[PDB]
């Protein structure tokens, strides 16, 4: 019945039968998501599929290249603290930020997990004036050698032309020795459990600003359940703190997405990334 | 195929004798002598040194072993560790019966099964959560923030036990890893890093006390190595 | 030959398919080998059949959320748990708590499993499963009234007895768990920021109603062999029929930590 | 045999489970739970670490 002496409702059986209705009938209701949304979702395997903007490159110069890893696009962005200083009374305040970075609706999905398989999609945005961007993945590390090349003769090329593609879309395969690899830092260096593979974003010209946005590719699948991240609440992006140069938001963030309003918060004054050794 | 045409030489195919593992092929001359018509005595005779019964290497894998034999007040409170960490299979096949036997194999993929037992009176009150985080040397980022509270851990993979209902449990870890099978040579990559929670304090003065048994099944040795590594 | 050719189909050209859009077609460039080059499905890759990804596997799984105790100095009639139907709860001791300077502490509440989950989407339905643990022996004793009243509030003039109940008699009984039906007069209820301390009245759009575990005794004890304090543990699971629509919010954004 | 009319104890036969060597006899409660529905990789996938042999202690 509903109550006992024996576990009522442990793990194994919760995913499997529930208990009886407190009415000691049928509880359940019929499936009508796709008679009011007019879509349905089960799977988070297909709602990675959708791109977001995940992260920007702005504080380089005028060049024509943009190197970094992909794994850590799978990864949600550092959250990091931000020290503010009162320019008058000179008496600090503090909130979070995430730097010239956000995370994507992948981002939600992947943090739930421990490993991973398939390819990540990656679709960039450039200033204007930019007429070509190009793609190209490298191994990152020449396996014994101290130094990697600085060109490649075999690798992917995959040319798209802004002015009449404004949005360029690339796909970067899953390329790791293993079945299915990680994406989070670790400390292992006997061998290697991720593919770590480097992404080239070029223009013709050379430009500043790159805006990119992550998403799942067809192949993309998660492995092993670990639970849920480390969050913050959306509603903190609006809260503030008011002082003489300006606003404090507790939730900081950069446009990162060239499409959202720049906020009209100050610059912090110093910058620091949760550990996992700052948790109380 | 290269064609030879060979007439001095005999194509010594004898003289070449698998024993289980080495391969001798020899030249010249093989000799084998004892003393001859062996019989051997029934089994009346001898065999009151062993058991009815035979004992492999995958068995001695497939027996619990102690792992934890300990107690916990009521000092300790939800949320906080009553037994400590155990590395999966770290922490279990460096005891000797275990480690003698997996000596001489290159890798090992199976199932764990980690069963801890608990002592009580029927005075005694409380409940205990047992969880696994997978793979801890991989996201080492996310273990202690998924194995502090419970909450956290009782979503991934566990087992609860009723102090006053439970008197033993047992929760089942398949083996889960990037690779195939998990490295003895180098112990690189446990499959999981099991912890003990309080999910809610003692009531009494008497501590509990418990013991944890681990073994494997569905067990795959990998192949025979010397397992020495340079340092 | 080389003739000519007829006009096509007028044809509309963009920048990109659209984001939004799980399916259909995606315009990218294969860096792989060959173009449509994907590694295939492999599934029980965690030693189980479970699609660990599907979002009906993910909801059925239990979890804390609050705690409360249950003891000799209860009145009758007395409410132990009063909670609003709804999935979404906060983790009770389980916030993100960092330091900022030598004396500045900040505290971030953490999402339930089920908040988390349906973070994403804007409206949820399908029944619940609460499920209730009594620390204590074959030698405590007590009732319980497990009621749920469907539209309303549990305030002065509510008799429990309109109500679905369960009156269990907890002797050598020791658990609880039932399965909270979805009673409201929308196919949807609304996704919030959860509210422990609020009734049903306020945030009538995302939950159901409230349920209620009310005491309908003293806990029976004698003091010199067992204690007088039994802490009740509350966990929510998911039903079966738990359907979650309207993927355009979010309440939580995860992030990762960096290595210490 | 000394017979014996227990009525209120029962003769808890299982709650005994031998493993291999070891002999757990319990009395209140055996529990045991996991990830349910288990399955394994075909050999393609994994055994690139083995030999297709076993090798027992004999």
């Amino acid at each position: 019945s509903n109550s006992g002496t024996e576990q009522q409702n442990p793990r194994g059986s919760s995913l499997l039968t529930d208990p009886e209705s407190i009415t000691k009938s049928d509880p359940y209701n019929p499936n009508i998501s796709l008679l009011i949304s007019g879509e349905v979702f089960t799977n988070f395997r297909n709602l990675i599929k959708r791109v977001n903007f995940r992260k920007a490159t702005t504080l380089n110069g005028k060049r024509i290249s943009d190197t970094f890893d992909i794994n850590s696009l799978i990864e949600a962005p550092r959250l990091d603290i931000a020290q503010y200083v009162d320019t008058e009374t000179k008496e600090a305040k503090y909130g979070f930020s995430y730097f010239w970075s956000a995370p994507t609706t992948l981002n939600i999905v992947a943090e739930m997990y421990a490993l991973y398989r398939g390819g990540v999609r990656v679709k960039v945005v450039t200033e204007k004036g930019v007429d070509f961007v190009r793609a190209t993945v490298s191994p990152q590390q020449t396996y014994g050698s101290d130094v990697a090349p600085t060109t490649h003769i075999s690798t992917p090329l995959a040319i798209e032309q802004i002015p009449i593609k404004g949005v360029a879309e690339f796909q970067i395969p899953y390329y790791a020795p293993c079945l299915s690899s990680s994406f989070r830092a670790n400390s292992e260096t006997f061998y290697y459990s991720s593919g770590r593979n480097n992404l080239d974003i070029a223009t013709s010209p050379p430009s500043i600003n790159r805006y990119y946005a992550v998403g799942a590719g067809d192949d993309m699948d998660f492995s092993i359940f670990i639970g849920t991240p480390p969050c913050i609440h959306a509603s903190q992006t609006a809260q503030f703190t008011k002082i003489k140069q300006g606003k404090v938001y507790d939730l900081r963030y950069d446009q990162y997405d060239p499409f959202r309003e720049v906020q009209d918060g100050t610059a912090f004054l110093n910058a620091r990334s949760i550990e996992d050794s700052d948790l109380l | 195929m290269a064609e030879q045409i060979n007439e001095n030489y005999e194509n010594k195919q004898q003289l070449v004798e698998q024993t289980e593992i080495t391969t001798f092929e020899n030249d010249l001359i093989v000799l084998e002598d004892g003393p001859q018509m062996e019989e051997s005595l029934p089994f009346a005779f001898h065999g009151q040194h062993t058991d009815n019964r035979q004992h492999t290497v995958v068995n001695f894998l497939q027996r619990p072993q102690v792992i934890f034999d300990s107690s916990w007040a009521s000092d300790v409170p939800r949320n906080k560790q009553f037994m400590d960490s155990i590395m999966i299979p770290d922490d279990i096949i460096s005891f000797p019966m275990f480690a003698e036997k997996l000596k001489g194999f290159s890798s090992l993929r199976a199932t764990a099964v980690i069963t801890v037992q608990f002592q009580t009176q029927p005075f005694q009150a409380g409940r205990v959560m047992l969880g696994s985080f997978p793979l801890p040397t991989l996201n080492p980022t996310r273990v202690k923030f998924a194995t502090n509270h419970v909450s956290r851990l009782m979503l991934l993979n566990h087992v609860q036990c009723d102090i006053a209902k439970e008197t033993e449990v047992s929760l089942r870890i398949p083996f889960v890893s990037p690779y195939n099978s998990y490295d003895l040579v180098s112990k690189r990559f446990p499959w999981a890093k099991v912890v003990g929670l309080v999910y809610s304090p003692l009531t009494t003065t008497i501590p509990v006390d418990f013991i944890v048994y681990g073994h494997f099944e569905d067990v795959e040795l990998g192949c025979p190595t010397s397992g020495m590594l340079a340092q | 030959s080389k003739p000519l050719l007829p006009i096509a189909n007028p044809t509309v050209l963009r920048p990109a398919n659209t984001f939004a859009i799980t399916d259909t077609n995606d315009m990218s460039h294969s860096l792989a080998l060959s173009n449509d080059t994907n590694v295939p499905f492999v599934k029980a890759l965690d030693g189980s059949g479970l699609d660990e990804m599907s979002f009906d596997y993910l909801k059925k799984i239990p979890q804390f959320i609050q705690s409360k105790f249950f003891t000799t100095t209860t009145k009758p009639q007395e409410v132990l748990f009063q909670t609003k139907v709804m999935p979404h709860y906060f983790v009770p001791g389980g916030d993100v708590t960092v330091a900022m300077d030598k004396d500045i502490t900040r505290t971030i509440w953490q999402p339930s499993h089920l908040a988390y989950i349906t973070s994403m989407f804007k409206y949820w339905t399908g029944s619940l499963v609460y499920t209730f643990k009594f620390v204590k022996t074959d030698y405590h004793s007590g009732r319980v009234e497990v009621s749920f009243h469907p539209f309303s509030d549990y305030t002065t003039g509510t008799y429990s007895d309109y109500t679905y109940r369960i009156i269990v008699d907890l002797r050598e009984k020791s658990e609880f768990s039932v399965t909270i039906p979805f009673i409201s007069p929308v196919p949807y209820k609304r996704i919030s920021r959860p509210d422990w301390d609020k009734p049903y009245s306020k945030y009538a759009h995302a939950s159901t109603g409230t349920l209620v575990l009310k005491a309908l005794t003293s806990l029976k004890a004698t003091n010199t062999v067992v204690s007088n304090s039994v802490e009740i543990l509350i966990e929510v699971n998911a039903g079966d029929d738990f359907n979650v629509i309207a993927p355009i919010e979010n309440i939580f954004f995860p992030f990762s930590l960096s290595p210490g």
